[PDB]
């Protein structure tokens, strides 16, 4: 598996990838901060 | 990697540049220069020299006491407080005289004579620009298209400030000098005449003004997309045609099928920005004095919609 | 698109919302 | 409100205005027609009539004593294009049968300019070497080039910066001057120079950064920069001279490595 | 090969996506593999708003509107008569507008040129998306899209700003406005500089570009140059768009009510009260 | 990069990253699903 | 009749064709379905 | 027949072809999911 | 391809995969028709 | 068959799959989120 | 790539992360069948 | 692991580090800021 | 810890982070002054 | 400490300064006029 | 930097200011938790 | 600076100027927690 790094650019890739992961957590943060269920700073 | 043509990597410095020699009798320019090495990364970082001839004096003492008349009006509605004049500033505003004036040029000070007064400095000082800028071309033999391109913008200032109040024999049909109050005074104006939309000219200055909108975004990317190739030496291009001209055409026919020269395209981009303010004046002129209802007009002319074309209300419910 | 079809959607803010 | 029956003032200023609009527009197709018209036939090279709607041909009075332009009778190119159609039909591309960069196709074609170097208002060239100018220098907080390494396309260094050309008329850099391994001095247009080692948020970057300063043109390769079109004559270059110069650079995009040419896919 | 200098540069290369496939002409159009996704989306857009109108109360096209659904609808897809048709048409001028400006991409690549037209054109299209997509998205509704008629998206327009007061207090809406204006005057600045350079008078010769900065210094004292003026204008109108689409997108998402009452916040900055 | 070896460091790196990553992360989701589970 | 293909090239004709091809069957499908009598999806 | 690959690219056509295919296969969908007799995902 | 033999290749693995595809999307359309039926 | 890997750069490849993929993944799932039937974050 | 090993070295680990991946996708859809099947 | 700091210039590294963290850090406090329940200079 | 100079240059990083600083303050000042319970000039 | 004169120059610190300096007391007074109980103008 | 020394000195001193940092945020978060919990 | 010596006095510079900075921030706050606390 370690071939993947013979054709990406590890610098690069590392970039996306964590751009990606941030934004993929900050949409998921942000979803679960608008629903009554799981907000949980609103109440106690 | 690759330079995109936004910013001018490395500037070049030198002596002032004071200009060709004039052609015509000119007094001489006024010699005061600088350099701005922020503007360079765009433009030219050379600030000056000017020239101050009779049109440029007499343009500048009538509009210096054009806008010191407003600005006093404006601490006087101020009550003279600094705070009150930075709180209200927006809000503040030298208003043209009531209806009960009809267009007479005799209104007390405090009721509209000193929004005469300035209406009548700032007049004088947009008509001695205009000619200035009139003999500033005729002083170096160049064309007259900046002097009619800036003449159709008077055309549509003097229609809203004094033509159609004079018509209409109205002053309160005036605009006021004020941020918000000529905001206002457009909403008020686009109420009262039914919707400005529906006026046809108003559609045909909205047509240009986004028109020049595209043709400046068109032909900008495409003069600094051709700047491998000099495009932005247009005079050279026009006079002897490169592998720009040739590049520059070839794009636009081979997108929509049909192309300008590196003259015509300027040629249209002119005609859009002056049909704008044109068909502007002539809208604004004709509204209240010929047509007061402009929904009533399109429905007369089948262009107006009803409910059963579409209905609105859910726009509106959205936004609230 | 959302996964609903447009009467539901209407049944719902008609009956659940605007009904009750 | 009403002229006759249902017409009124507004309908006649309406009506009036599109007309001009029509008749404008004419007018703007007829002034975008003055170059590269007539048009010809895809393989005959058959010129076609000319619009119905045409008027005279225009003449610009030129500077400097150099007569008329009348860009109506610029000489049409050649037929015969050193290239080959990819299948026979009129709309198919053509495919070099040589190099293009040499022999100008598709990006690295140049026009026929004129040989004679472009002039300031007084008389004097326009774009010379920085020497040669009138006491114009770069910039002191500026990037000062001379000297700085190059790096060509295939990231080899083909050289060093030797000279800067500077327009002037308008106060700015048009060429770089390299010298190549070979020795050669070759001009590259300033439009395809990356300066490195000059970044404003680098500035602006409270860092202490030893970032190379060099010069990089991803253009070219380091060896197409030994087959840059020469100079006829030394401190001067001639429009058709930078037309050349230009469409070398330029048509590397496509022709420098066969991949630039390939889709992404 | 129609102009007179045509044929040298219509080669092949330079294509994102088909390579060869579609590498061709089609008169003077340039075609592609993006020419071909945009002429089935345009021509299916078209195709889908006349079928639309068709089953209208009208075919005057002053008064034929291709509505979005109902509010109440929510973000669903909606039947083809209930405004399934404004829909798919939307989707379709995605499409086209994004393989327009792909195909816009591959010919600059085919003349050697940057990316600047694609951009500039793609922030028209990012206005666009704003206007029918993203809005629509961020507030719950299709419904909230303007309509697909000459003079109904002008309804649309007027309804929408008098939704929230008078949207000329909307500040992002003042900077567009500024932009949208400033670049106007400039288009007339450059157009009449350019042809008053090659159009001369007096029987004078064809000016340089040393008449034109001269002519701007003893005009208002400053001259931004040739490449300059290229540079602002592009700047301003991308500016204009952009600042369009962050006016309309803040309206009925972020900022809900008068757009007057906004500017209460001046009002109360403690320096002045 | 260009060799293996090094490549294989890289390879060893980054997957002791991701799953140093991955383990926080199913550390964090089971408190959650023993908070708030979302499935039922 | 077959001279037709001495003056247009089978590569583009054939994407011409299939590109209107497209576009209509699509746009009839469309219409079909925006009418009730036509539309095979809403009832059963 | 097989000749038709001699005037168009198999690696060209494939992307051509699966891009179609996929806004197609879409298309269909999202239709199938706009009617209350074949919605798979509002209902039980 | 540029040989009969190649180009004939070609079209043996694309009508390989077509037919696969084609027999997977008959597959799904006959199990939809007797789950609910278009026609009648 | 690794022919294909002849034909189709696998770095190019692998990236726009892994768009597609991502894409295609979100909006499944924004999908199933906006039906009461299934979303699993707003109720219990 | 260019010499036929590597593309057998290619195809096999994108086959067996694409098996990989198939069968993720499988055991994730039979638990939602299980819990909520969207057919009946 | 300190090899991370071979592909990556710390300088460039820690002011982007940096930016994102004060930005993270004024939009946690600004929507702690927002609740009533976190809200820390309303009230007593 | 001093290397850390060897980066960061102390003239610039200086004039930064004493902008930010204002900044921060002027922010604070200004959100007290905007709360009843800890505004101090508009009540005795 | 005098070194800090070393790093940065005194003929525009003393400008930054003084115009920082003359824009702060500006408005503080200018806020302390805005409030009613340091007022010292508006009555006796 | 570049050799394997110095760069573990730039990693020991990040290491070092990261655990200084996440121990005064770990203080701070618990001192918040003690106060009002965001759980239970 | 360049040579370990002056980057040692800027350091020994900054952290005294800092440390005061602190110091006088943290008799402010203290003075504010004492007046008006803002944990109830
Ligand atoms: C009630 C109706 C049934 C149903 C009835 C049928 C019928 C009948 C058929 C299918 C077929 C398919 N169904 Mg089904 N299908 C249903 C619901 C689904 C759901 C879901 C979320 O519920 C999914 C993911 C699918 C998926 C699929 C595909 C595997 C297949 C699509 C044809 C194809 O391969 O060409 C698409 C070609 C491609 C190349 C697609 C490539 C996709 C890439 C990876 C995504 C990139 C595109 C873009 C960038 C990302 C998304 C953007 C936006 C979504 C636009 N179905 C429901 C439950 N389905 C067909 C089939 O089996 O044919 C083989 C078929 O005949
Ligand atoms: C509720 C608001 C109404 C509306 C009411 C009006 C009214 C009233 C008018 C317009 C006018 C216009 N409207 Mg409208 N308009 C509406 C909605 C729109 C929308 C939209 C929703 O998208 C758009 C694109 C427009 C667009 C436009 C422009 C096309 C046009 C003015 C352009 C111009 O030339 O600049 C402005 C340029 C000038 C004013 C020329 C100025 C030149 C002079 C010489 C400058 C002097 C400056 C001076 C020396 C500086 C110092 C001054 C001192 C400090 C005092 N309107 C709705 C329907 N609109 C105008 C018009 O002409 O249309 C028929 C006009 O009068
Ligand atoms: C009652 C009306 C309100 C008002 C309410 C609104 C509302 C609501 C909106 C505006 C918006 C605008 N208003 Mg307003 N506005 C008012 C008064 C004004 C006045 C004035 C003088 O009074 C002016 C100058 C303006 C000007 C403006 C602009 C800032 C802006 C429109 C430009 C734009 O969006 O470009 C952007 C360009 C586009 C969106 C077009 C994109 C083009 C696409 C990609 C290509 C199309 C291709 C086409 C199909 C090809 C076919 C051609 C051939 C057939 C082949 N408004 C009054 C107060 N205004 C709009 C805005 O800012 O949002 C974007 C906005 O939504
Ligand atoms: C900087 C932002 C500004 C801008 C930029 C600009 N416009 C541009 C470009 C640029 C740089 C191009 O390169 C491009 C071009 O190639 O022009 C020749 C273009 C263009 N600007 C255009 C239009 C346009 N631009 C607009 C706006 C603006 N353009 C801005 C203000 C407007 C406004 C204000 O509405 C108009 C109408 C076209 C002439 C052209 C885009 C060509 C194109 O998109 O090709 C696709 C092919 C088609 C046949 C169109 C698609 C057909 C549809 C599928 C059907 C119709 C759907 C539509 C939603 C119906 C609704 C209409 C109702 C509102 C009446
Ligand atoms: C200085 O350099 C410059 C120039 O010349 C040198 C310029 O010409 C230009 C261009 C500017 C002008 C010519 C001025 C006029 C332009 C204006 C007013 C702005 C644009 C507005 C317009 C209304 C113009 C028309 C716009 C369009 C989008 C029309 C497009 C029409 C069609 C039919 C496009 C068809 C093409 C496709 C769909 C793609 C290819 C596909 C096919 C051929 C389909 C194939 C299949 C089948 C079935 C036929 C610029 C900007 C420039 O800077
Ligand atoms: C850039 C956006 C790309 C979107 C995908 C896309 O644009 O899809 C393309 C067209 O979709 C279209 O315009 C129609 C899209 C309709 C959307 C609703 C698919 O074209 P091809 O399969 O190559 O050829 C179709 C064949 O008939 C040959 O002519
Ligand atoms: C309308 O929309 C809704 C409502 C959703 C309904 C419709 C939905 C539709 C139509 C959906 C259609 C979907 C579809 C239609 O084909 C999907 C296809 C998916 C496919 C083919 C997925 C394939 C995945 C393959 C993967 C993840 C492979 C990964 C391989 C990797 C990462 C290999 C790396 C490698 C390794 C390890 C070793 C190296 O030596 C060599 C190298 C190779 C580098
Ligand atoms: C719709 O949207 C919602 C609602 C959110 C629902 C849907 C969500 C969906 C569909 C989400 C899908 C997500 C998804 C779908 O695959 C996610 C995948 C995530 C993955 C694969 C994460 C992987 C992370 C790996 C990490 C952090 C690795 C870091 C490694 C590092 C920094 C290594 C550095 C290194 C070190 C130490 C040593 C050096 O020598 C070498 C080097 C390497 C420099
Ligand atoms: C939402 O928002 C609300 C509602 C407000 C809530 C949220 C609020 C938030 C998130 C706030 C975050 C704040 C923060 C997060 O780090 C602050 C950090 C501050 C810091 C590091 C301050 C440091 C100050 C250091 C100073 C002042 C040093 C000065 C040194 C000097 C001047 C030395 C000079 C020198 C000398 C003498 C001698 C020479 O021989 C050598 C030389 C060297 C020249
Ligand atoms: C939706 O949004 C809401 C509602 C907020 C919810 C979601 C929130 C989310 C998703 C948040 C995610 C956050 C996150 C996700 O990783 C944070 C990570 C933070 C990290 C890794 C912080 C690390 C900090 C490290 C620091 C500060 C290190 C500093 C080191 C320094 C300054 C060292 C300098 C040095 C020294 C001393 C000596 C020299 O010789 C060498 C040198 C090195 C120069
Ligand atoms: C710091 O304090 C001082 C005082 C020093 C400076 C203050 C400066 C300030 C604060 C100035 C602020 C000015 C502002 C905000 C002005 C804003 C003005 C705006 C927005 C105006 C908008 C439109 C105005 C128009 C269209 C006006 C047109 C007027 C015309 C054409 C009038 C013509 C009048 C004529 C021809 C005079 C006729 C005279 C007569 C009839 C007697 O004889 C012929
Ligand atoms: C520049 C391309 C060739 C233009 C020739 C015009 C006449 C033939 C057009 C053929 C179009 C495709 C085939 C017919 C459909
Ligand atoms: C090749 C790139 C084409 C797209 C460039 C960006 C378009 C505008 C995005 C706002
Ligand atoms: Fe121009």
């Amino acid at each position: 598996m370690w071939r993947i790094w013979f054709y990406f650019d590890i610098r690069r890739a590392l970039v996306a990838l964590h751009v990606g992961l941030a934004v993929l957590a900050f949409t998921i943060h942000f979803i679960l901060l608008s629903t009554d269920r799981y907000n949980w700073l609103e109440r106690a | 990697a690759t330079y995109q043509n936004i910013f001018t990597q490395v500037q070049v410095t030198g002596p002032p540049e004071m200009g060709v020699p004039h052609l015509d009798g000119s007094e001489g320019r006024v010699e005061l220069t600088g350099h701005n090495y922020w503007l360079g990364k765009i433009g030219q970082a050379q600030i000056g020299p000017i020239y101050l001839g009779l049109l440029g004096t007499i343009s500048l003492t009538f509009g210096a006491a054009a806008i010191m008349i407003i600005g006093l009006n404006f601490w006087a509605q101020a009550g003279w407080s600094p705070q009150t004049f930075m709180r209200e500033f927006f809000w503040l505003s030298l208003d043209p005289p009531g209806p009960e004036y009809g267009f007479s040029p005799f209104v007390p000070l405090n009721e509209g004579g000193w929004f005469i007064m300035a209406g009548a400095f700032l007049t004088i000082a947009v008509l001695t620009w205009w000619a200035r800028t009139y003999t500033r071309a005729k002083a170096l033999g160049m064309g007259m298209h900046i002097p009619w391109a800036f003449a159709s913008a008077i055309w549509l200032f003097l229609v809203l400030g004094f033509i159609r109040p004079m018509l209409l024999g109205d002053w309160s049909e005036a605009v006021p000098y004020g941020i918000f109050s000529h905001l206002d005074w457009t909403n008020n104006f686009s109420l009262r005449y039914g919707n400005l939309f529906y006026n046809p000219f108003h559609a045909l200055s909205i047509v240009f003004l986004y028109g020049s909108a595209v043709l400046f975004a068109m032909h900008g990317a495409t003069i600094l997309a051709l700047g491998r190739y000099g495009g932005e030496r247009e005079i050279e291009q026009i006079t002897d045609r490169g592998t720009a001209a040739e590049r520059g055409a070839l794009f636009w026919r081979w997108v929509m099928g049909f192309n300008a020269t590196f003259e015509s395209i300027h040629r249209w981009a002119w005609w859009f920005a002056v049909l704008t303010t044109l068909t502007g004046g002539i809208g604004i002129l004709i509204t209240g004095t010929v047509v007061d209802n402009w929904y009533l007009w399109a429905q007369e002319h089948y262009y107006a919609p009803e409910t059963f074309n579409y209905d609105p209300s859910g726009a509106i419910a959205g936004s609230t | 698109c959302s996964g609903n079809t447009a009467s539901g959607n209407i049944a719902a803010e008609q009956a659940a919302q605007e009904a009750a | 409100a009403y002229i006759v029956g249902t017409f009124d003032v507004a309908e006649l200023a309406f009506l009036l205005f599109f007309g001009f609009f029509i008749a404008l527009v004419f007018y703007l197709n007829r002034e975008s027609r003055r170059e590269g018209y007539p048009l010809e036939d895809e393989q005959t090279g058959k010129i076609h009539p000319g619009s119905l709607f045409d008027g005279d041909k225009k003449a610009f009075q030129l500077p400097h004593g150099r007569g008329t332009y009348v860009p109506e009778n610029v000489a049409r190119d050649d037929i015969n294009v050193p290239g080959v159609r990819s299948f026979r039909s009129a709309g198919a591309p053509w495919v070099p049968t040589g190099d293009p960069m040499k022999d100008g196709m598709g990006p690295a074609a140049w026009a026929n300019r004129s040989k004679y170097p472009d002039l300031t208002f007084d008389g004097r060239p326009r774009i010379v070497p920085i020497a040669q100018s009138h006491e114009l220098i770069i910039a002191p907080n500026d990037p000062q080039l001379i000297g700085w390494p190059v790096m060509a396309a295939d990231k080899k260094m083909v050289g060093k910066v030797s000279d800067i050309w500077v327009d002037q008329a308008e106060h700015m850099i048009r060429y770089l001057e390299v010298e190549t391994t070979t020795g050669k001095k070759v001009l590259a247009p300033m439009m395809v120079a990356s300066v490195h080692g000059n970044s404003l948020i680098d500035a602006l970057l409270p860092i202490v950064e030893d970032k190379p300063k060099f010069v990089e043109i991803d253009a070219i390769t380091a060896a197409q920069f030994e087959d840059v079109p020469a100079l006829e004559t030394p401190g001067i270059i001639t429009r058709y001279e930078e037309d050349r110069v230009q469409a070398y650079f330029g048509g590397g995009y496509m022709y420098a490595m066969p991949e630039r040419a390939e889709p992404w896919l | 090969a129609l102009l007179s200098f045509e044929r040298k540069y219509r080669v092949r290369g330079g294509t994102l996506i088909g390579g060869d496939l579609f590498d061709f002409w089609v008169g003077p159009f340039y075609v592609g593999f993006f020419g071909v996704t945009t002429a089935i989306s345009a021509l299916l857009g078209t195709a889908l708003i006349f079928a639309a109108a068709a089953q209208g109360p009208t075919l005057n096209p002053w008064l034929i509107s291709i509505n979005p659904p109902s509010i109440e609808a929510g973000l669903a897809f909606a039947p083809l008569s209930e405004g399934g048709y404004w829909q798919v048409i939307t989707a379709c001028a995605v499409v086209a507008f994004s393989s327009w400006v792909l195909r816009q991409a591959e010919i600059s690549r085919k003349l050697g040129m940057s990316y600047h037209v694609p951009i500039a054109f793609g922030v028209a299209v990012f206005a666009y998306v704003t206007l029918n997509v993203i809005r629509p998205l961020w507030m719950g509704a299709w419904g909230n899209g303007f309509p697909y008629g000459i003079w109904t998206h002008l309804d649309w327009v007027s309804n929408v700003g008098y939704a929230f007061g008078n949207f000329h207090y909307n500040p992002v809406h003042m900077l567009a406005i500024t932009f949208f204006f400033t670049n106007c005057l400039a288009l007339a600045l450059h157009g009449g500089l350019v042809l008053s350079a090659v159009n001369p008078t007096g029987g004078t010769d064809v000016k340089t570009p040393e008449y034109e900065d001269t002519y701007f210094r003893d005009f208002i004292g400053y001259s931004v140059g040739t490449l300059g003026i290229h540079r602002v204008g592009l700047f301003l109108a991308l500016n204009a768009g952009f600042w369009s689409a962050i006016c309309i997108v803040i309206s009925g998402t972020l900022y809900v009510g008068s757009w007057i009452e906004f500017w209460d916040f001046w009002k109360k900055i403690p320096i002045w009260s | 990069y260009l060799t293996p070896e090094e490549a294989q460091e890289i390879h060893k790196g980054f997957m002791g990253t991701f799953v140093l990553y991955v383990a926080i992360a199913l550390v964090a989701h089971a408190l959650m699903w023993a908070y708030k589970p979302w499935f039922g």
